[PDB]
């Protein structure tokens, strides 16, 4: 999907 | 008081493209706002000059701020690994938008993101706490370099940065 996460870049 | 303004100098493939400034809200999330502004002048022997945006999504936004792994598993805050999420006071209301990238809740380190649109499904997850005050056409220019997926197509590096302001 659209995250903004920092290490498990998610869907 | 006035909200701290703070540049980057960006680089494409070595190449410098042009300046971005930012206004730090820092009547609004002090730590959060002081946190970015340390990071970018490099007064406490680490942070962004030098450092790349690892992945940017057209119409979405760019990523950056890992200058110790450069993949987005890196980066730190001023105050040590992570900090809490200050307050969810602002939203992500249009382009120009910079929050704070994280691992779920009180993670915040030293990676943040520029939004390129309107990204309303972040709201009360990540903390925004600036906005671009010139050089929005050179993050237009930088997005052209991303892809769906994030990957970019050329190395774009902070090549300098400071405090303006």
């Amino acid at each position: 999907x659209l995250l903004v996460t920092t290490g498990l870049v998610l869907a | 008081m006035v909200n701290p303004t703070v540049f980057f100098d960006i680089a494409v493939d070595g190449e410098p493209l042009g300046r971005v400034s930012f206004e730090l809200f820092a009547d609004k999330v002090p730590k959060t706002a002081e946190n970015f502004r340390a990071l970018s002048t490099g007064e406490k022997g680490f942070g962004y000059k030098g450092s790349c945006f690892h992945r940017i999504i057209p119409g979405f936004m760019c990523q950056g701020g890992d200058f110790t792994r450069h993949n987005g598993t890196g980066g730190k805050s001023i105050y040590g690994e992570k900090f809490e999420d200050e307050n969810f006071i602002l939203k992500h209301t249009g382009p120009g938008i910079l929050s704070m990238a994280n691992a779920g809740p009180n993670t915040n380190g030293s990676q943040f993101f520029i939004c390129t649109a309107k990204t309303e499904w972040l709201d009360g997850k990540h903390v925004v706490f600036g906005k671009v005050k010139e050089g929005m056409n050179i993050v237009e220019a930088m997005e052209r370099f991303g892809s769906r997926n994030g990957k970019t197509s050329k190395k774009i590096t902070i090549a300098d940065c400071g405090q303006l302001e």
